C-alpha cells in the first residue's frame, strides 16, 4: 500500500518534468517574440514524449579514458536524490512525516552536488573538470548563506518540522515580516540548483557543455529531469516557507490547489529570470553571497533572535 | 519619368535619441513600504504566537491530568 503511495508521488512528478520542458520551451519562446513547439501535437503536447522516445533510443557513448563505474553511479546518484528529497514536503500531508526534514532536505541538497562533482572528474575531459570546480566554487558560495537564512526564518516557526508550517503561517503570510530574508532565500535557490543567471556548470557560452558534455543520451537525460525537479521541489519549497496557504482538514483539496498555482507561478517567475538576465561570472557570484548576503544575514538573524523575546512572542515546540 | 524619390514635403519626423521615461517611486516610499509591512507582520505573529502558546499550555496540562492513569 505504501508502494501504491511512493509511486504515485514518483511518476507524477516525472509527467510534471517532461510538461516542465514544453511548457519552458514555449514560454520562453513566447517571451522571444516568437512561438514554441505546436507541430508535434495540437498545440505541441506531444514533445515531451517524441524527446524521451528519442533519447532512449539513442547510443549511451561511455568514453574510454573515463572511469567506468563513476560515470554510471553518478547520473544514477542525481536522479535517485531528486526522488527522495520530494518526500518531506507536506502537500498537505507529507509522505514522510519528519521531525527534522528541513535539515534533511538541507543534507541531501548539500548531497547532490556529489553528483555534478563525480560526473565532472569522473569523464576525463578538461571542461568536466572546469564545470566541476565552477560547482565546488558555488556550493562554497551558497550554502552557508543559505543555512543562516533558513535559520533565521525558522525561529518565528518553531521547529524544524515542515508540518507544522503551515500552522505558523495559518494567520499571516511569513512573506510579511521576513522579505528580505525571502529575497536572499529566492536568490540563494536560483543559485543552488545552477539555474540562470548562476548556470556555471552547463555554461553553453564559457564551455559546451561543461560537466555534461561526455554524457550521451540516455543518461544525459538523467541530468535534465534531476535538474527539473530540482526547480520544481525549490519552488514548493519556498511557497511552502514563505506563501503558506490556507488548510482545511476537510477539504486538503484547496491546499493541493493554493501550493499548486503557488508554484506554479514561482516557477514561471524563475522562467522570467532566465531569460531577461546575462550570465554571472563565478568570481563575481563567489564576491556576491560572501560580502553582500552575508553580513545583512548575520544582522538579520541576530534581529530574528532578539525579536520573540523583545515581544513575548516565542513560538512553541509543540 | 518616374523614379523613387521623397514627396515635395519630406518625409516624417524620425527618432534617434536614447529614452528612458524613469518610471517608478523615491527610495523614502519604498523604504517606508517595507518597514510598514515589517510592522504588520511582525504585529500578526506576535499575536498568533502567544494563542499558540496559551494552546500548548492547555494542551500539556491536558496531559499532566491524565499521566497517572497511563
Ligand atoms: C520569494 C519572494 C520573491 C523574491 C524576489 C523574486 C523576484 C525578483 C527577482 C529579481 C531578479 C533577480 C536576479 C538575480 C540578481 C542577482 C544579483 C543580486 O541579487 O545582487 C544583490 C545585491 C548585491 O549588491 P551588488 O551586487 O550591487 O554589490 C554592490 C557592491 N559595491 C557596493 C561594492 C559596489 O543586493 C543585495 O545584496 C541586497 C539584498 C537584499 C536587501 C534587502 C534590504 C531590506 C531593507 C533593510 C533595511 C533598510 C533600511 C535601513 C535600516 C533601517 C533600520 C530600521
Amino acid at each position: 500500500m505504501f508502494m501504491i503511495n511512493v509511486l504515485t508521488l514518483i511518476i507524477p512528478i516525472l509527467l510534471a518534468v517532461a510538461f516542465l520542458t514544453l511548457v519552458e520551451r514555449k514560454v520562453l519562446g513566447y517571451m522571444q517574440f516568437r512561438k514554441g513547439p505546436n507541430v508535434v501535437g495540437p498545440y505541441g503536447l506531444l514533445q515531451p514524449i517524441a524527446d524521451a522516445i528519442k533519447l532512449f533510443i539513442k547510443e549511451p557513448l561511455r568514453p574510454a579514458t573515463s572511469s567506468i563505474s563513476m560515470f554510471i553511479l553518478a547520473p544514477i546518484l542525481a536522479l535517485t536524490l531528486a526522488l527522495t528529497m520530494w518526500i518531506p514536503l507536506p502537500m498537505p500531508y507529507p509522505l514522510i512525516n519528519m521531525n527534522l526534514g528541513v535539515l534533511f532536505m538541507l543534507a541531501m541538497s548539500s548531497l547532490a552536488v556529489y553528483s555534478i562533482l563525480w560526473s565532472g572528474w569522473a569523464s576525463n575531459s578538461k571542461y568536466a573538470l572546469i564545470g566541476a570546480l565552477r560547482a565546488v566554487a558555488q556550493t562554497i558560495s551558497y550554502e552557508v548563506t543559505l543555512a543562516i537564512i533558513l535559520l533565521s526564518v525558522l525561529l518565528m516557526n518553531g521547529s524544524f518540522t515542515l508540518s507544522t508550517l503551515i500552522i505558523t503561517q495559518e494567520q499571516v503570510w511569513l512573506i510579511f515580516p521576513a522579505w528580505p530574508l525571502a529575497m536572499m532565500w529566492f536568490i540563494s535557490t536560483l543559485a543552488e540548483t545552477n539555474r540562470a543567471p548562476f548556470d556555471l556548470t552547463e555554461g553553453e557560452s564559457e564551455l559546451v557543455s561543461g560537466f555534461n558534455v561526455e554524457y550521451a543520451a540516455g543518461p544525459f537525460a538523467l541530468f535534465f529531469m534531476a535538474e527539473y525537479a530540482n526547480i520544481i521541489m525549490m519552488n514548493i519549497f519556498t511557497t511552502t516557507l514563505f506563501l503558506g496557504a490556507f488548510h482545511n482538514p476537510y477539504m486538503p483539496e484547496l491546499y493541493t490547489i493554493n501550493f499548486t498555482i503557488k508554484s506554479l507561478l514561482l516557477s514561471i517567475t524563475f522562467l522570467w529570470i532566465r531569460a531577461s538576465y546575462p550570465r554571472f561570472r563565478y568570481d563575481q557570484l563567489m564576491h556576491l553571497l560572501w560580502k553582500n548576503f552575508l553580513p545583512l544575514t548575520l544582522a538579520l538573524c541576530m534581529w530574528h533572535v532578539s525579536l520573540p523575546i523583545l515581544l513575548s512572542s516565542i513560538p512553541p515546540q509543540t | 519619368v518616374k523614379q523613387d524619390m521623397p514627396p515635395v514635403g519630406g518625409y516624417g519626423p524620425i527618432d534617434y535619441k536614447r529614452n528612458l521615461p524613469r518610471r517608478g517611486l523615491s527610495g523614502y516610499s519604498m523604504f517606508a513600504v517595507g518597514i510598514g509591512a515589517l510592522l504588520f507582520g511582525y504585529w500578526s505573529m506576535m499575536r498568533w504566537n502567544r494563542e499558540r502558546r496559551r494552546l500548548q499550555i492547555e494542551d500539556f496540562e491536558a496531559r499532566i491530568a491524565l499521566m497517572p492513569l497511563l
